[PDB]
């Protein structure tokens, strides 16, 4: 899911030239904008405790 | 003299007249944005650069390959000022025109098949604000130039310090832009071994029988040959005359000394020299000889030729032998004795060698040897010796072609050979490595094409990878570009590089100087702990280059420098500074920029040299430097003069006067200090300054000054509206500039950031008149202190050390009174339980603290609040807590118990009290708007149609009146006109053509001003009711700026420009304070102890002419107080502005009544003077301004004590120095925690005063400890204190049942280590 989101998304960025909102990002891919938002949190790598 | 001069006329005492004026200051940022961001056609800099470095790209198998067309950039989103208040990065689109052309597998290659045209997205490319600085997630950054060493060859020595004796071995290092690294050294042994990348060292023959060189071909490139043949059955020698200059010498005409000069007997000229036949044993054979009949080698290249050798070639029949030559000054075997060393016999056991010493532990192949040692230096892709790398080597090695070549060659390599061998021979020297002929200026552009290069290549790899897979008849460009590694890579360096810095923002010179500071450090420079006393050292080259005075005291010094005031950039990026030529012994205006290597051969004289009115020079010796040298040369043989005296010196250096009185090291601390002055309430002009303070201010751009000339037609604190003159109008305009001022923003420093209008309406100005004065700036001067009435005396130990005493006076005029804005969050996020909510119900608080929040529960505007008073109400879902019984019972006794959610509010910080000034609320898209969001909303669409319209009636207003004056050309009654209504102009009915016409022309011209200004009014309200693009799990933010006024009290850090700082220690009273023999009193007294210690005798020069100056100030004041006639006032100003011979001619009889009247009312504080660094006033013009202004010639007055009303025994020199606030304020330095947070891990107090932690008890303290003995407090630092857990919750509760006694038990830290050593499969334990 969250590859296929990324996909889309380089696709409408190069599309209309800029980063595509949530709302749009849900119309494209047939899913319901709260989904696409639980995706877009639970993509992150947590960071080091020893970062400068 | 323009307007806002003409206002207030500060005196020069200065001496030398100037020819150039100082350069805008912040060029080298804007030329080099310009650089990269400007399209030009010759493809050589910037963004055209890097694409046609990596366009066009080719698929391996070579379908079809991707063309760059042509770049452009889009319209930004948002402005800068948006960009602050939102928090996103000011920038424009990258939108770059591509072709992919498609060929034909069938037809032969070069068959254009298909072409496809389109334009892609290539990512956002941050803009340079017109300031120079660039604007981040909302933050003013600014990115510091670096010095970093020329990309070419140097060669260099060990000085004789590896060696046991001393043996200076001799090493040449070729370093590229991008690409490996060469290493040529030599040995102990005197063999010239090389390095790739710093790795074991190989011989050196290797390297050039990779490039097909045989050994033959060696020798005769790296010697000379000299011939010997069987002449007459002799042996017969190639005389050379040169080469003789312990044996028989034949020519019985003209023998020579035998066995026991030489240019008289070789001035005749012969050709037949004999020789013993021992001359041949010792010598070495240079060709490898070949025998018809054996078939074999009797002799090799590189061997010593033997008695038995003579024998073989005299029987073989070869008469002439070639050998090389061999010296012991003049020419060296090291090319010889390094063939013998080496192992390699051909050209694949040298690629062989260069496979195992760059990847050992691998199976050497030939087709990988040979990939591998293309790529190493002759690959485009992976060497790139730049232009300037390129000129540093054709320059280096005296090569004169191939300028546009960036990889290496056979000739390239074996000229730096030669002359590493020459280097060695005797001939040549070694290259001086902190020589600013040899560091370049890497500027911002060059970073940031660098990075968008890699970026480049990074989507590049991919885009290839793609093509070669076939299917493409239905993709496009677009479908190819991926645009986010790109924007990655420009995020990276304009967010997390180490030199794209915070902006310093106290005050405009803080600005300046950080815009023009250049950095060994960041990328590609240097590391503190690997910097040494020779790069951080003042080199000769510097001289109008890099200030010697303006670098940080630390860690950092002298690698990190600043501009000299006239320093610049040459197309190379080699630091440049202006001279003015001498001709035919007069020293002429025009002016040449020479650097550091053009400046060496030249002699150049100094400002300070004395002239004579033809132009020329009166010393017959004047004083001049040569090749870094100072001396005296003759007048005749001077060549350049310096153009300024001030050109040595950076900004904050030419602003401190009287320099040449201070030694450099308080130069230096004046220097820094000049840059964390705080802005005040009132801002002061410098008395005595240097004449420099415009620049700065009018540069910096804090300060709104006019784009063109005009008359103020507006002018109000917020807007000033200027009515633009007829001759600088562009044919339909508007004719009407507005500017709009900054009012109370806050800046990187939580400083005040304020612009003040200095105009008044209907008076004229011109264009570069300043028509506001930012922070720290006074009618166009920068202003950042205040003249303090000084007297130099110890007074009861309250100014011991370097303690100042300030009077109460001080504090209640608020001469040092300064704003600090500052910004408090409070973000209301969605958790697991659910989502936060901003409202004014907050559990457990009483209507007493929410008298100041509305109904939405944000603070109002205007509101005084005091530290933990409630800004901003919210309330955080709480789940199930566990309630202990003696808890139960109390509830079962009352029943009160509301815990549904917990009060997590923001709260104002403790000791900070101010007024709410602006409060911003941020709501995601999709959250409902609360009262207080939608009462915001709407006051930002009443407050933009209102501007907008204001706009409009200006610009519509200056419309018509260049339209009336139009129809004034030919002449009308207006008065008709005005009889019809303005409106019902458009409902009239004209019949005849002509003006039927022009009345269809109106009403379409009013129809198109309807649209323009619909279309702005849009797109105004769509920017400002559009949602927040927040950080994902963010409901809403909210933002409060709060204002405090801070006073000067004990402990807050005064200084001056001369490196005097100090601490004040207590506000005195007046009547206590010393006073004169007319009752006034001074403001400061300072310890003259510190003054002849430390060398900073410019601070007392100063205190005598502010003396003197204010002394005017108080002559001009009772002139105009007793309304004294004009004539008079003129002539009191003629007689001022006459002192001294100086090079300023003000005439005040060409200055009008109203223009003398106004220069008079801004002389009444005071008479600026100014005092150029080492052209600045003398002891006579001191005294002489002081007699005129009836003082003592001394500059000491006698004071009275107050407290006793006794004067003091000895006369106590009093005057005005101008005193700086430093940003070191003990508001922001006190500390203190009894018990607070604890870290996570090792459970002791946390850091630092925002965190509230707790002092650091280091080793040394613990060794202080020790040697006193106190056993029981270091145990209670070390356990009780810091992490003995059931230890400190003990301690707390014994202090409060007040029993003083601690039970220590086991840091927690001991704990975790025996875990770590544990975990390390190693068994530690303790014993009973």
């Amino acid at each position: 899911t969250i590859n296929k989101l990324n996909r889309i998304s380089r696709q409408m960025l190069q599309e209309m030239g800029r980063e595509p909102l949530p709302e749009e990002l849900a119309e494209r891919m047939q899913m319901p904008e709260d989904k696409i938002r639980k995706v877009l949190k639970i993509a992150k790598e947590p960071i080091s405790m020893e970062t400068p | 003299y323009s307007y806002t001069e003409k206002k207030r006329i500060r005196k020069d005492f200065g001496t030398r007249p100037q020819v150039l004026d100082i350069p805008y200051l912040l060029s080298i940022q804007l030329d080099s944005f310009e650089k990269f961001i400007e399209q030009d056609p010759e493809g050589q800099y910037g963004l055209e650069a890097a694409f046609r470095s990596v366009f066009p790209i080719q698929s391996y198998n070579g379908n079809s390959e991707l063309q760059y067309v042509s770049y452009r950039l889009g319209e930004p989103v948002f402005d800068v000022k948006e960009c602050q208040i939102r928090g996103v990065t000011y920038s424009k689109p990258l939108r770059v025109k591509l072709r992919l052309v498609i060929f034909d597998k069938d037809a032969p290659a070069g068959t254009v098949k298909d072409i496809k045209e389109q334009e892609v997205y290539m990512g956002e490319i941050p803009l340079m604000t017109e300031n120079g600085t660039f604007v981040i997630n909302g933050t003013e950054r600014v990115i510091v130039s670096q010095l970093h060493r020329s990309p070419g060859v140097f060669f260099d020595s060990d000085k004789g310090k590896t060696h046991s004796s001393g043996k200076v071995l001799y090493n040449a290092r070729i370093i590229p832009y991008r690409g490996s690294w060469l290493d040529f050294e030599f040995d102990p042994k005197d063999n010239l071994y090389v390095r790739i990348d710093r790795r074991r060292k190989l011989p050196a023959s290797i390297i050039l029988r990779v490039l097909g060189k045989t050994s033959a071909e060696i020798l005769d490139i790296f010697f000379e040959k000299v011939n010997f043949e069987v002449k007459d059955q002799t042996l017969m020698m190639e005389l050379v005359p040169e080469r003789l200059r312990t044996f028989d010498i034949e020519a019985d005409g003209k023998v020579y000394v035998e066995k026991g000069h030489i240019r008289q007997l070789e001035k005749d000229g012969v050709n037949f020299i004999e020789v013993p036949v021992e001359y041949i044993v010792g010598k070495v054979s240079a060709k490898d000889y070949v025998n018809e009949a054996t078939g074999e080698l009797i002799i090799t290249a590189n061997q010593e030729i033997s008695l038995e050798a003579l024998a073989n070639l005299s029987q073989a029949g070869y008469k002439k032998l070639e050998v090389l030559f061999t010296n012991d000054l003049d020419h060296g075997p090291f090319m010889s004795e390094t063939l013998r060393v080496d192992s390699t016999t051909d050209r694949i056991s040298a690629l062989v060698e260069i496979y195992r010493m760059m990847r050992p532990g691998e199976p050497p192949t030939k087709e990988a040897a040979e990939s591998l040692f293309e790529s190493l230096f002759f690959s485009a892709e992976r060497y790139d010796l730049s232009t300037v790398g390129r000129m540093k080597f054709n320059s280096s090695i005296g090569r004169e072609d191939a300028e546009e070549q960036g990889t290496l060659d056979e000739v390239d390599i074996i000229e730096v050979m030669k002359k590493l061998i020459s280097i060695r021979n005797g001939k040549g020297e070694v290259d001086d490595i902190d020589h600013l002929g040899n560091r370049r200026i890497r500027s911002v552009g060059e970073m940031a094409e660098n990075q968008f290069r890699v970026g480049l290549v990074r989507v590049e790899r991919a885009v290839k990878e793609r093509l070669s897979l076939g299917d493409l008849d239905n993709v496009m460009p677009q479908d190819l570009i991926n645009a986010k590694p790109i924007s990655a890579a420009v995020k990276e360096f304009f967010g997390s590089s180490q030199l794209s810095q915070f902006m310093d923002q106290n005050n405009p010179l803080s600005e300046v100087t950080h815009k023009r500071r250049i950095s060994a450090l960041g990328p590609g420079g240097l590391t503190r702990e690997r910097a040494g006393f020779e790069v951080r050292d003042v080199h000769v080259t510097h001289y109008g280059r890099l200030c010697p005075i303006e670098t940080p005291e630390g860690p950092n010094i002298g690698l990190i420098n600043s501009l000299s005031a006239f320093a610049r950039c040459n197309e190379y990026g080699f630091l440049e500074t202006p001279y003015r030529r001498v001709v035919n012994g007069v020293v002429t205006d025009e002016v040449d920029y020479l650097s550091a290597i053009e400046e060496g051969q030249f002699v150049i004289a100094q400002a300070n040299a004395k002239l004579t009115e033809e132009g020329g020079f009166a010393d017959e010796l004047v004083t001049a430097r040569q090749k870094g040298e100072s001396g005296l040369h003759p007048r005749e043989h001077v060549d350049y003069m310096d153009v300024a005296t001030n050109q040595v010196v950076s900004i904050a250096a030419s602003l401190i006067p009287f320099l040449e009185h201070d030694d450099a090291n308080r130069a230096l601390m004046g220097a820094n200090m000049q840059r964390q002055a705080v802005p005040t309430l009132r801002s002061e002009k410098p008395l005595v300054g240097t004449g420099i303070e415009r620049n700065v201010a009018v540069d910096s751009g804090v300060t709104a000054v006019a784009k063109r000339g005009g008359v103020i037609q507006s002018v109000d604190a917020s807007r000033i509206v200027v009515k633009v003159n007829e001759e600088e109008l562009i044919p339909g305009e508007a004719g009407i500039d507005i500017y709009n001022l900054t009012k109370y923003t806050r800046s990187n420093q939580n400083t005040c950031i304020n612009q003040r209008p200095c105009v008044m309406p209907g008076e004229p100005v011109a264009r570069g008149d300043v028509l506001a004065d930012g922070p720290s700036t006074d009618l166009g001067e920068l202003a950042l202190g205040q003249n303090m009435r000084i007297a130099f005396m110890p007074w009861n130990g309250y100014n011991f050390e370097d303690s100042i005493l300030v009077s109460e006076r001080v504090v209640q005029d608020d001469r040092f009174t300064t704003i600090h804005i500052q910004e408090l969050s409070c973000v209301a996020r969605d958790t697991k339980l659910g989502a936060e909510e901003i409202t004014a119900d907050i559990p457990n608080v009483g209507e007493a603290a929410l008298s100041k929040l509305d109904e939405s529960g944000i603070v109002y505007i205007g509101a005084e609040v005091k530290g933990g008073d409630i800004l901003v109400g919210k309330v955080t879902p709480k789940g199930e807590t566990q309630l202990t019984p003696e808890e139960k019972l109390l509830r079962a006794i009352f029943g009160e118990k509301a815990s549904d959610v917990k009060d997590t509010s923001l709260r104002v910080p403790n000791s900070v009290a101010g007024t709410v000034i602006d409060v911003q609320v941020f709501t995601r898209d999709g959250v409902e708007k609360d009262k207080r969001a939608l009462e915001i909303e709407q006051m930002q669409l009443k407050e933009a149609k209102k501007d907008l319209t204001e706009e409009f009636q200006i610009l519509e207003g200056g419309l018509l009146a260049r339209v009336r004056s139009v129809l004034l050309a030919g002449g009308y009654t207006e008065a008709k006109l005005s009889s019809i209504e303005r409106k019902k102009w458009l409902e009239q009915t004209l019949e005849n053509e002509e003006l039927q016409n022009q009345l269809e022309q109106l009403a379409e011209q009013y129809d198109e001003l309807k649209a323009d200004f619909d279309k702005k009014f849009e797109a105004k309200r769509r920017k400002i009711t559009q949602g927040d693009d927040l950080a994902p799990g963010v409901l809403k933010i909210v933002k409060v700026y709060l204002a405090v006024k801070r006073r000067i009290q004990p402990g807050d850090k005064m200084a001056g420009r001369h490196g005097n700082k100090g601490v004040i220690s207590k506000i005195n009273p007046v009547e206590d304070m010393p006073y004169d023999e007319n009752g006034q009193p001074v403001d400061i007294v300072l310890n003259p102890l510190g003054v002849p210690s430390r060398m900073n005798i410019g601070q007392i020069l100063e205190v005598h002419l502010g003396l003197a100056a204010k002394g005017i100030g108080d002559k001009i004041n009772q002139m105009i107080k007793e309304q004294q006639e004009l004539a008079k006032l003129r002539e009191f100003l003629q007689k001022v502005y006459d002192l001294g011979d100086t090079r300023q001619r003000v005439d005040i009889s060409e200055l009008s009544d109203e223009d003398v009247r106004t220069l008079a009312h801004n002389l009444r504080a005071g008479l600026p003077v100014a005092t150029p660094v080492f052209d600045g006033a003398p002891e006579s013009s001191i005294k002489a301004m002081l007699e005129l202004a009836d003082l003592p010639a001394s500059g000491q007055l006698t004071l009275f004590d107050g407290r006793t009303g006794d004067a003091f025994e000895r006369p106590v020199t009093v005057g005005y120095m101008y005193m700086l606030k430093l940003n070191h304020l003990v508001d922001d330095k006190m500390h203190a925690r009894s018990t607070g947070s604890y870290s996570l891990v090792t459970q002791q107090p946390l850091g630092g005063k925002a965190q509230f932690g707790g002092q650091r008890f280091g080793e040394m303290e613990v060794w202080a400890l020790e040697a006193y003995g106190a056993a029981y407090t270091l145990q209670e630092m070390l356990t009780v204190k810091s992490d003995d857990v059931n230890g400190r919750t003990k301690m707390y509760k014994n202090i409060v049942d007040g029993n003083h006694a601690m039970e220590p038990g086991m840091p927690e830290s001991f704990n975790v280590l025996l875990k770590e050593i544990r975990s390390l499969g190693i068994n530690i334990e303790l014993e009973d």
